[PDB]
RNA sequence: GGCGCGUUAACAAAGCGGUUAUGUAGCGGAUUGCAAAUCCGUCUAGUCCGGUUCGACUCCGGAACGCGCCUCCA
RNA sequence: AAUGCUAAU
RNA sequence: CCGAGGGUAGGGCCCGUGACUGGGGCGAAGUCGUAACAAGGUAGCUGUACCGGAAGGUGCGGCUGGAU
RNA sequence: AGCGCCGGCCAACUCCGUGCCAGCAGCCGCGGUAAUACGGAGGGCGCGAGCGUUACCCGGAUUCACUGGGCGUAAAGGGC
RNA sequence: GCUAGUUGGUGGGGUAAUGGCCCACCAAGGCGACGACGGGUAGCCGGUCUGAGAGGAUGGCCGGCCACAGGGGCACUGAG
RNA sequence: CGAUCAACGGAUAAAAGUUACCCCGGGGAUAACAGGCUGAUCUCCCCCGAGCGUCCACAGCGGCGGGGAGGUUUGGCACCUCGAUGUCGGCUCGUCGCAUCCUGGGGCUGAAGAAGGUCCCAAGGGUUGGGCUGUUCGCCCAUUAAAGCGGCACGCGAGCUG
RNA sequence: CCUAAGGUAGCGAAAUUCCUUGUCGGGUAAGUUCCGACCUGCACGAAAAGCGUAACGACCGGAGCGCUGUCUCGGCGAGGG
RNA sequence: AAGUCUGGGCUAAGUGGUAAAGGAUGUGGCGCCGCGAAGACAGCCAGGAGGUGGCUUAGAAGCAGCCAUCCUUUAAAGAG
RNA sequence: GAGCUAGCCCUGGCCAGGGUGAAGCUGGGGUGAGACCCAGUGGAGGCCCGAACCGGUGGGGGAUGCAAACCCCUCGGAUGA
């Protein structure tokens, strides 16, 4: 949580070759706020367009309380201005979508040999006396779950049970890689929802040169600043609401 | 005489018509029963729309059997049928209505309401 | 497990005991209203450990990882 | 010879 | 004898539902290309045939709703 | 004494709030920081123990055409 | 495309009464694009609603007729 | 002088495969079954007490390490048997062990009662019927006091099956 | 990058799929087999033909009805031994 | 077949007559300290108190977790 | 050595009975003529059922046999390669 290093995934919205664009702005208002963090940031995924911006970037801020500060980010930021690639001088409104999340673990995995049951058998089909005698096949059982593994791959038991736990691993940790990848994905969705114009936390009108987090309606006219990356004034305000949420009852 | 794989006809208005017998609850290994025991039975045939339908898995009480039962008074009584009436764990009739005679032997083992509800108990 | 082949930069892929590989990309410029395409330029390298040699990405030995093949008579 | 130009009266 | 109806067997029509599958309509943004509208940069369209990631291309014949 | 309505059709208009949000909507459309179109208010228009809405029928629909329509290029001449 | 009491005949049963209504037999007919058969839906009319009319829509109350009386079949009694 | 006659005391100047269509002479000098030896692997039981258990090492647990037992598994070895020791599963018939699944008797409990956990004693008896697969094994259905695990040439083909 | 060129249509856990009893659906009270699908086809594929196909089969699968001493679970009887 | 032979000791487990880490008031023998009539060891008899907690904690206030463990009537009474 | 067995050559012989009902033909309908439709007749076929005959599918028996391949039930072909 708010200590742990974050994540931030700027993905472009509505808007096409603009969202982009915004998105590149947004890419820049963090990299810039990161330093007057002393947070550290570096690029993990980035997906960039040829008229300047990305339609995909993800970085890391590495930084003793980044995710306290960036997770007032996630949402979807509505832009509306004239855009460079507009020709006829209209105002477009377009968004860019910013999904802030905690750097995960890495951890390994390796099999509790106590929750596993081997069983070892005679294998079938062909071997004469050899498969008739012999328990070559094996059969492991990751007892909480009950999903098995079988192998007589070979003739030797041995190697049997050491491929057919090869096996086991591999697959409970597809299975565990997956549910976190559902968490992962449900999360995700619940800050960047579809990116609709809708469902917007800010606004950056470029016209009236203002920024606005109908959040908590907190609006300034420091664009250019805010653009530049002093976020602070927003998220002090959002932190202030945010305590005067916690006041029961 | 009933056993597992035995059909019986329902003689309840539950919806089910057959019943095919899967256990004798009769301790750990009761070969058979008779009338006033209870079995586990799958639902082989039923009407539409009914309480219970094919392929539940039911319990019932046995109410004919064709396998005469014999009587301490050294009688003795036969169904042209084996039938059963569909009950609950607790022992109630799951229907209300009860299509046939019936042996008094269901009486004497606590099945009342469906002895109520029998046209004729014999 | 045995035998064989390999690890080179952003990716793909070569030669070589001393020495800008190469293609595409990336980066600077040109052209274009802009973007491509195109034109002028340009750039990042050899898995770990130990040997040989004046000198090792290059040769030898091993480790890790990847690939291909074999594991048959019961 | 030679491809393309989203979306707000 | 006929007979309400009950039962057995085999048909017919209709509705709902089904792993998966097919295309269809829709969408203020995505990827690929650029087939059509100008001779749209190979005139287009067409029935049919064959082929190709995709629009499409090509053959045969037809039309002008084709330019100069 | 109440209820509907006051962008156009359609009779009845101003102020504030909101800022493509909240919402209106029968159609065409309103709303993205000066909205007679959203919400209130004042004022206005229509009816009145009622006023609106929803469903449905006929009408407008000469849009199944008897009255009373059409078919070269708009949907529509059958390949002969 | 439909049809075996199906269509007609003769003879009889039945009824208040005609009739394949029912029965025995004889003949091989009866019906259908002027829509038989099947499927869907509906009680029908005087009226009623709309409409310039034509037409459309509809059949609640009231009047007339029919049908039914928990779902089916049946006859008894009787002028019915 | 002409040799990677390098299988390097060098059979010819000159040479690869396959046999489940196979054959003969041999070998338990030598593999596959079973026994045996061994016990790495396997199964079970202890030692130590870090740590868990709100509290509290030891109700229930036991880091890193340590010592054993058994002789069901997989192996190692090649000792009887290759002038033959028939090899899986099922069926049938059992019988034994006890590291006990149930039933009987206990102690501790983080045992209120009920129901459990855990360890101790206990082998007298009991330990079901089905779906799948040749299956052993395993999963599933419906029950049960319970649906034990093992030895007997992985018990039993001059008893059957195949 | 490489090749002589890189498997088309159709089909596919298959008389072919090691992982495997894949997964989903169906059938069953319960289905390692069966049938219908999906497609990362270990290791289909077009005259050693590909994919289908009415009819046929003492061929090999799976299911249901009927009926049974196959079985619960055996009993009795006959004759030849 | 030849001693129920002699003398000294040990074992009580049929150990002998089948095994390890490790566990133990089994038994016997050596030691090496210590405390004792400055009355020891065991039991009993009391006293074992107090400023009362400090950090932590609504109480944890002598008898959770932390920090040290300050001093009196005295023969001792430790914030245990 | 082809008096077993395999193939072919020459010359003979055998295949109860029952069923299905092709073409053709004839008549009727239909038409400009036709195709074609219908009825009757007809009697085709590695057609159907089933003996002989030829086989040898499953099971049981037999296993120092009745038999160095048999016996019982059952089963395939039976105008045709
Ligand atoms: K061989
Ligand atoms: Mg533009
Ligand atoms: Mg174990
Ligand atoms: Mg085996
Ligand atoms: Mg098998
Ligand atoms: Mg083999
Ligand atoms: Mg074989
Ligand atoms: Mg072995
Ligand atoms: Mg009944
Ligand atoms: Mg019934
Ligand atoms: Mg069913
Ligand atoms: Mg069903
Ligand atoms: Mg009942
Ligand atoms: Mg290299
Ligand atoms: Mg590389
Ligand atoms: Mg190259
Ligand atoms: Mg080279
Ligand atoms: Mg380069
Ligand atoms: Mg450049
Ligand atoms: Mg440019
Ligand atoms: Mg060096
Ligand atoms: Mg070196
Ligand atoms: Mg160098
Ligand atoms: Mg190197
Ligand atoms: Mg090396
Ligand atoms: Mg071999
Ligand atoms: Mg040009
Ligand atoms: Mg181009
Ligand atoms: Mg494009
Ligand atoms: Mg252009
Ligand atoms: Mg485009
Ligand atoms: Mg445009
Ligand atoms: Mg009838
Ligand atoms: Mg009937
Ligand atoms: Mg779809
Ligand atoms: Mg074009
Ligand atoms: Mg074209
Ligand atoms: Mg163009
Ligand atoms: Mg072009
Ligand atoms: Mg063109
Ligand atoms: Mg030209
Ligand atoms: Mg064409
Ligand atoms: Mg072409
Ligand atoms: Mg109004
Ligand atoms: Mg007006
Ligand atoms: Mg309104
Ligand atoms: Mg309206
Ligand atoms: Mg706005
Ligand atoms: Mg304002
Ligand atoms: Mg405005
Ligand atoms: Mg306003
Ligand atoms: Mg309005
Ligand atoms: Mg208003
Ligand atoms: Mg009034
Ligand atoms: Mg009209
Ligand atoms: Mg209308
Ligand atoms: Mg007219
Ligand atoms: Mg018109
Ligand atoms: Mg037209
Ligand atoms: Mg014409
Ligand atoms: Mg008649
Ligand atoms: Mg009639
Ligand atoms: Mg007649
Ligand atoms: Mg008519
Ligand atoms: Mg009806
Ligand atoms: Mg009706
Ligand atoms: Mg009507
Ligand atoms: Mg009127
Ligand atoms: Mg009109
Ligand atoms: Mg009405
Ligand atoms: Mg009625
Ligand atoms: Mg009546
Ligand atoms: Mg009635
Ligand atoms: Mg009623
Ligand atoms: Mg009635
Ligand atoms: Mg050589
Ligand atoms: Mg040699
Ligand atoms: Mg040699
Ligand atoms: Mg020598
Ligand atoms: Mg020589
Ligand atoms: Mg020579
Ligand atoms: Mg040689
Ligand atoms: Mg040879
Ligand atoms: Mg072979
Ligand atoms: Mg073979
Ligand atoms: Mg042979
Ligand atoms: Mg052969
Ligand atoms: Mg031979
Ligand atoms: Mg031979
Ligand atoms: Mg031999
Ligand atoms: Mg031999
Ligand atoms: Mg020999
Ligand atoms: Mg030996
Ligand atoms: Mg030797
Ligand atoms: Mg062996
Ligand atoms: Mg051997
Ligand atoms: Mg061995
Ligand atoms: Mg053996
Ligand atoms: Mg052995
Ligand atoms: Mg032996
Ligand atoms: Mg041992
Ligand atoms: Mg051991
Ligand atoms: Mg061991
Ligand atoms: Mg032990
Ligand atoms: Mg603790
Ligand atoms: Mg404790
Ligand atoms: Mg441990
Ligand atoms: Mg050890
Ligand atoms: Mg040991
Ligand atoms: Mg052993
Ligand atoms: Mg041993
Ligand atoms: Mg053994
Ligand atoms: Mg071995
Ligand atoms: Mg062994
Ligand atoms: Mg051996
Ligand atoms: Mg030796
Ligand atoms: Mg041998
Ligand atoms: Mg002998
Ligand atoms: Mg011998
Ligand atoms: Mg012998
Ligand atoms: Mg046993
Ligand atoms: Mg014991
Ligand atoms: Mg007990
Ligand atoms: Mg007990
Ligand atoms: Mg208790
Ligand atoms: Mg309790
Ligand atoms: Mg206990
Ligand atoms: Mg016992
Ligand atoms: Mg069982
Ligand atoms: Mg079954
Ligand atoms: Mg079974
Ligand atoms: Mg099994
Ligand atoms: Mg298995
Ligand atoms: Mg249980
Ligand atoms: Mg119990
Ligand atoms: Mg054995
Ligand atoms: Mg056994
Ligand atoms: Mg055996
Ligand atoms: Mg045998
Ligand atoms: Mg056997
Ligand atoms: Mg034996
Ligand atoms: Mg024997
Ligand atoms: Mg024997
Ligand atoms: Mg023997
Ligand atoms: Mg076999
Ligand atoms: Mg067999
Ligand atoms: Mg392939
Ligand atoms: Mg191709
Ligand atoms: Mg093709
Ligand atoms: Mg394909
Ligand atoms: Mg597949
Ligand atoms: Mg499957
Ligand atoms: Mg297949
Ligand atoms: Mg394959
Ligand atoms: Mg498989
Ligand atoms: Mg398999
Ligand atoms: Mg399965
Ligand atoms: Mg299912
Ligand atoms: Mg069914
Ligand atoms: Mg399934
Ligand atoms: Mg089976
Ligand atoms: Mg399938
Ligand atoms: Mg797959
Ligand atoms: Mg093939
Ligand atoms: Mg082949
Ligand atoms: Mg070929
Ligand atoms: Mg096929
Ligand atoms: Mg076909
Ligand atoms: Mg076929
Ligand atoms: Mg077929
Ligand atoms: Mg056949
Ligand atoms: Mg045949
Ligand atoms: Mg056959
Ligand atoms: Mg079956
Ligand atoms: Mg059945
Ligand atoms: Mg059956
Ligand atoms: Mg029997
Ligand atoms: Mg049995
Ligand atoms: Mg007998
Ligand atoms: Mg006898
Ligand atoms: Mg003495
Ligand atoms: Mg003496
Ligand atoms: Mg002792
Ligand atoms: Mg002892
Ligand atoms: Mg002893
Ligand atoms: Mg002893
Ligand atoms: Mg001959
Ligand atoms: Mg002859
Ligand atoms: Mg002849
Ligand atoms: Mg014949
Ligand atoms: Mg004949
Ligand atoms: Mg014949
Ligand atoms: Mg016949
Ligand atoms: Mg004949
Ligand atoms: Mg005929
Ligand atoms: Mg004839
Ligand atoms: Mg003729
Ligand atoms: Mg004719
Ligand atoms: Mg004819
Ligand atoms: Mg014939
Ligand atoms: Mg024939
Ligand atoms: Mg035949
Ligand atoms: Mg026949
Ligand atoms: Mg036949
Ligand atoms: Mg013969
Ligand atoms: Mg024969
Ligand atoms: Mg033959
Ligand atoms: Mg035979
Ligand atoms: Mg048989
Ligand atoms: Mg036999
Ligand atoms: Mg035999
Ligand atoms: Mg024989
Ligand atoms: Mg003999
Ligand atoms: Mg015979
Ligand atoms: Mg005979
Ligand atoms: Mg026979
Ligand atoms: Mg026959
Ligand atoms: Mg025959
Ligand atoms: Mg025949
Ligand atoms: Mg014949
Ligand atoms: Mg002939």
């Amino acid at each position: 949580m708010d200590e742990r290093d974050a994540i931030v995934e700027i993905r472009a919205g509505t808007g096409g070759e603009e969202a982009a664009l915004f998105a590149r702005d947004l890419f820049n208002m963090y990299l810039r706020f990161a330093e007057e963090m002393g947070f550290e940031t570096e690029v993990l995924d980035s997906h960039p367009t040829d008229l300047g911006g990305f339609s995909k970037v993800v970085f890391e801020v590495r930084g003793p309380g980044a995710y306290g500060t960036f997770k007032y980010e996630s949402g979807v930021h509505r832009v509306q201005r004239v855009p460079v690639t507009e020709t006829q001088g209209r105002i477009h409104t377009s968004t860019a979508t910013v999904a802030v999340l905690p750097k995960a673990e890495e951890e390994d995995f390796a099999l509790n040999m106590d929750e596993i049951r081997i069983d070892v058998m005679r294998a079938s089909g062909p071997g004469g006396q050899g498969v008739n005698t012999t328990d070559s096949a094996v059969r492991v059982v990751h007892l909480p779950t009950g999903i098995m593994v079988t192998c007589q791959d070979s003739r030797s038991q041995i190697k049997n049970r050491e491929k057919a736990l090869m096996i086991l691993r591999s697959r409970l940790l597809e299975m565990k890689r997956a549910e976190e990848a559902e968490r992962l994905r449900k999360t995700r969705l619940a800050q960047i929802g579809t990116g609709e114009r809708s469902e917007k936390i800010r606004t950056y009108n470029f016209p009236q040169s203002r920024v606005t987090d109908h959040r908590i309606g907190f609006t300034t006219h420091d664009l250019e600043g805010v653009l530049s990356g002093h976020l602070t004034p927003i998220l002090e305000a959002l932190k202030r609401a945010d305590q005067e949420r916690q006041l029961a009852a | 005489m009933i056993q597992p794989q035995t059909y019986l006809e329902v003689a309840d208005n539950t919806g089910a018509r057959k019943i095919m017998c899967i256990r004798v609850l009769k301790g750990s290994n009761a070969k058979y029963a008779t009338v006033g025991d209870v079995i586990v039975a799958s639902v082989k045939e039923a009407i539409p729309r009914g309480a219970v339908k094919e392929g539940d898995v039911v319990k019932a009480v046995v109410v004919r059997t064709k396998k005469e039962i014999k009587r301490p008074d050294g009688s003795a009584i036969r169904f042209d049928d084996n039938a059963a009436v569909i009950i609950n764990n607790q022992l109630e009739p799951r229907g209300t209505r009860v299509f046939g005679p019936v042996a008094r032997e269901l009486r004497e083992k606590g099945f009342m309401k469906i002895v109520s509800l029998a046209p004729e108990v014999l």
